[PDB]
RNA sequence: AUAGGUUAAUGAGGCGAACCGGGGGAACUGAAACAUCUAAGUACCCCGAGGAAAAGAAAUCAACCGAGAUUCCCCCAGUAGC
RNA sequence: UUGACACUGAACAUUGAGCCUUGAUGUGUAGGAUAGGUGGGAGGCUUUGAAGUGUGGACGCCAGUCUGCAUGGAGCCGACCUUGAAAUACCACCCUUUAAUGUUUGAUGUUCUAACGUUGACCCGUAAUCCGGGUUGCGGACAGUGUCUGGUGGGUAGUUUGAC
């Protein structure tokens, strides 16, 4: 799913870049560690300035 | 034996990226900086198939600008090189050279049509770049 | 129950048409799954009885918005 | 921190002729046998509700002219169709 | 009971394909030419240090071109003639076949853990071998379950099995 970045994290991680990995991937690991946010409308404005720039 | 002089002309274009043709006669004038009355050798490919007979195209191009008369016919693997005029030809001399072309072969589209017809469009510059655009 | 938690799912009947049409009463079952869903908001998993599509609701409209709806409803978890 | 535990407050519970909405759902029979089909979403079963309940103000029809929420009644027609 | 999809993830390697730029690759008869092909049209090149040529990648229809550091050094070719075309003198599109790359899914291998399972241990809700929650170990994207689907199926059901 679309989800945005807010970790390291290997080979998809980079600190603001929005994956699309699998579903399992982020609602199971991603997501319950913090290690991405959860992509929506809102979210996608909460990075650009406050934790982006 | 490609060094640098046709690669600076190179950076001009690439490869992959397809521009408007309004861009590609401007920067051919500035692709050929020789001291030689060069011209363009234009690859177009068609969009239909050059196995059938009846479907091939083989005549004469009308050029109103003057040379006005160019004798084309297709290639083994479906392409046309047809020249768009001389390098030294000014920016509108060459915007209406490629649109004489267009609807003069677009009227004449043969018989078994399948598809809107210019596809590829290969405009290679004697001493220029190697240009892509549609 | 067989009951999808989050959208209002059930088994619901059918007929098990053969090839020669012959009616035979079936029943579809929905896709049902207990996960355990991680609110952060309670900072605490969730485990829910779900279907595989509603997964999908809470993937678009967000665990929390969807809880609101249960205890709205009161299918307590 | 919650799960949990105790007490207070408010409501609910059950019965009931049919009618109403919904969740399930026959076979006999007809088909001159019988399996598609019919019977019939009827019988029966379960939940909920009121005094009526349900539906209800068009992402509806019509027809290039117009009508304007729903419900019930009489035709349309045993026709168009299946 | 079989496979597809869903719950269902991650890396790593190998292996098919696609794709970006890409160096190569492409002898009719002719031939200085391993001219693919069409090929616009006669100068490139360069003193941001060259050919000849040793070896080598290379391709190897073995008729050969290209040519990685290169002492060498400032030139190395042409167009053109014997071609149905004119040529790695400069030459694009980049394709038939190659190879590399970023990427993209497919299928196999190997590990991991975080979904998921745990009729393993332990603590608590509690004076309950129920259940739930928390720790932890073990398995682990298998297993198992839903939808679709081929096979099997007298286990079960509805029925037929003519008249003379």
């Amino acid at each position: 799913m679309q989800v945005i970045l807010l970790d390291k994290v290997a080979n998809l991680g980079s600190l603001g870049d929005q994956v699309n990995v699998k579903a399992g991937y982020a609602r199971n690991f991603l997501v319950p560690q913090g290690k991405a946010v959860p992509a929506t409308k809102k979210n996608i404005e909460f990075f650009e300035a406050r934790r982006a720039e | 034996k490609l060094t640098k002089r046709m690669r600076v002309i190179r950076e001009k274009v690439d490869a992959t990226k397809q521009y408007d043709i309004n861009e590609a006669i401007a920067l051919l004038k500035e692709l050929a900086t020789a001291k030689f009355v060069e011209s363009v050798d234009v690859a177009v490919n068609l969009g239909i198939d050059a196995r059938k007979s009846d479907q091939n195209v083989r005549g004469a191009t009308v050029l109103p600008h003057g040379t006005g008369q160019v004798r084309y016919r297709n290639d083994k693997n479906g392409i046309i090189h047809t020249t768009i005029g001389k390098v030294d030809f000014d920016a509108d001399k060459l915007k209406e050279n490629l649109e004489a072309l267009l609807v003069a072969l677009k009227k004449a589209k043969p018989t078994q049509a399948k598809g809107v017809y210019i596809k590829k469009v290969s405009i290679s510059t004697t001493m220029g770049a190697g240009v892509a655009v549609d | 129950s067989r009951v999808c938690q989050v959208t209002g799912k059930r088994p619901v009947t059918g007929n098990n048409r053969s090839h020669a049409l012959n009616a035979t009463k079936r029943r579809f079952l929905p896709n049902l799954h207990s996960h355990r869903f991680w609110v952060e908001s309670e900072k605490r998993f969730v485990t829910l009885r779900v279907s595989a599509k509603g997964m999908r609701v809470i993937d678009k409209k967000g665990i929390d918005t969807v809880l609101a709806e249960l205890r709205a409803r009161g299918e307590k978890y």
